[PDB]
C-alpha cells in the first residue's frame, strides 16, 4: 500500500 | 539532458520458422520519457501489440517492453521501431537461426 | 526468499505521451497496480490482488495517489523554476520501497529525482535528507523542519512491510515459483557462430556456460544481458565463436535452481535446415 503522507518540495 | 533509448529485439522462443511466438521489444535507459514504439512485419505496424506500464530502475531511466503474438516465416521481416525526440531508430528482429 | 514491495511515481510537465502522474506498483519487480492522472483511478494488475482486496482498498488507494498526482504537481512547477528551465518538457520521479530478508530483518529506500537525476534522497539512520545540488538543499532544510524524514522511515518499517508480508501471502505460490529454463542450441549456418538460448524461467538468476570436451571453455565466448520476456518470465543467451568445433566435443550448460541442462551439437537446430 502506497505511502499516504506527500510533502511538496 | 537526453538519453537516447536502448533497443532490443527478441523472441520467446527460438525464432522457428512456423511456430507460434512472441516479438519483443525491450527499450530501456531513455529520458525524457515521451516515446513511441512499435512493431512492424515488413514495415507494417502489427496491431494488438500491447506496451508495459511506464517505469523505471535505480539509476531514475525509463524502460517499456512492447509485445505481440507471432509466427515467424521465411518471407517476413520483423522490426522495431521506436521514435524519441528527433531520433527514429528501427531494428530488424534476428532469429539467430 | 528475499521479497520486495517499491512503488515508483513520474511526473511530467507538457505532454502528450503520458499523463502528468502515473504510480506503478511492483512485489518482486513485478507489477500489481497502475495509476495515472488519466483515469485518476487506481487499478489491480495481477490476480493475487484481485482475489484478496476489493473495492474498498482500491478506493483509499486512488484517494492516497490522486494527492500524489496533486503534490507532484506543485513540486515539480518548483523545481523546474529553480533550473530556470519552466518552459520545456521535463521528469519528476519518486521510488520508494521495502525488502524483507528470510532474516526477518528489512530494507528500505526512499529518493527523489528530478530530469532523470537524483534531487534528494533518505537516510533513515541519521533522519535526514541528502541533497544531491543546491537546488535540492531549500528543499532539505523544509523536510528536515516537518519531520519527513522520520514519517518516510515509519512507513518503510512498519506500513510498508506489513503489507509487502500481506501480498507475499496473497500470491505465494507465483512469487516462490522456480520455472527451469527452456534451453536451445542455435545456429544459422554451419559456419556461423553458436547460440546457447535460454527462455521461460523465473526466477531471473541464471549461468551459461560451455564445454569443450571437455570441461567448461570460456575462449570465444559472448555472454549476453539478461532480458525481460512478457509473461513475467526471463530469458538470456550466450554465443561460441570458435575455428572449425568439427575436432573437439562443444556442449552448453545451463545452471538454474542448482539444476543443470546440457546440449551438445546432436541437439542445434536451425532454418530452414
Amino acid at each position: 500500500f502506497a505511502n499516504f503522507c506527500l510533502m511538496m518540495i | 539532458k537526453v538519453s537516447s533509448p536502448k533497443i532490443q529485439v527478441y523472441s520467446h522462443y527460438p525464432g522457428e520458422y512456423g511456430k507460434e511466438n512472441t516479438l519483443i521489444c525491450y527499450v530501456s535507459g531513455f529520458h525524457p520519457p515521451d516515446i513511441s514504439i512499435e512493431l512492424l512485419k515488413n514495415g507494417e505496424v502489427i496491431a494488438d501489440a500491447q506496451q508495459t506500464d511506464l517505469a523505471f530502475e535505480k539509476g531514475w531511466q525509463f524502460h517499456l517492453t512492447k509485445s505481440v503474438s507471432f509466427k515467424p516465416e521465411k518471407s517476413d521481416e520483423y522490426s522495431c521501431s521506436v521514435r524519441h525526440m528527433s531520433k527514429t531508430k528501427k531494428i530488424v528482429w534476428e532469429s539467430n537461426m | 526468499g528475499t521479497h520486495s514491495l517499491k512503488y515508483v511515481y513520474t511526473g511530467v510537465s507538457r505532454g502528450i505521451d503520458f499523463p502528468e502522474f502515473t504510480a506503478v506498483g511492483m512485489v518482486d519487480d513485478g507489477q500489481f497496480m497502475y495509476f495515472d492522472s488519466n483515469s485518476m483511478k487506481a487499478v489491480p494488475k495481477t490476480e493475487w490482488i484481485r482475489q484478496n482486496e476489493g473495492a474498498d482498498y482500491w478506493d483509499r488507494q486512488t484517494q492516497v495517489l490522486i494527492g500524489a498526482h496533486q503534490v507532484f504537481k506543485d513540486s515539480i512547477q518548483i523545481v523546474m523554476e529553480r533550473f530556470n528551465q519552466s518552459k520545456g518538457v521535463h521528469t519528476w520521479q519518486n521510488m520508494y520501497g521495502c525488502e524483507l530478508n528470510d532474516d526477518g530483518t528489512t530494507q528500505g529506500f526512499y529518493q527523489y529525482a528530478y530530469d532523470g537525476e537524483d534531487f534528494v534522497s533518505l537516510d533513515k539512520n541519521t533522519l535526514t535528507w541528502t541533497a544531491a545540488n543546491p537546488q535540492a538543499v531549500i528543499t532539505k532544510h523544509k523536510w528536515e523542519a516537518l519531520a519527513v524524514a522520520e514519517q518516510n522511515k515509519g512507513y518503510l518499517e512498519n506500513t510498508c512491510i506489513e503489507w509487502l508480508k500481506k501480498y507475499v501471502a496473497y500470491g505465494k505460490d507465483t512469487l516462490e515459483r522456480k520455472v527451469s529454463p527452456q534451453v536451445s542450441l542455435l545456429q544459422k549456418d554451419p559456419s556461423s557462430p553458436v547460440t546457447c538460448h535460454a527462455t521461460g524461467f523465473y526466477p531471473s538468476g541464471v549461468t551459461i556456460t560451455w564445454q569443450k570436451n571437455g570441461q567448461d571453455h570460456d575462449e570465444d565466448v559472448d555472454l549476453g544481458e539478461l532480458l525481460p520476456n512478457e509473461d513475467g518470465s526471463f530469458q538470456r543467451m550466450s554465443t561460441l565463436n570458435v575455428g572449425p568445433w568439427k575436432n573437439n566435443r562443444f556442449s552448453c550448460v545451463v545452471e538454474h535452481q542448482d539444476k543443470t541442462i546440457r546440449k551438445t551439437e546432436d541437439d542445434i537446430i536451425t532454418n530452414f535446415d
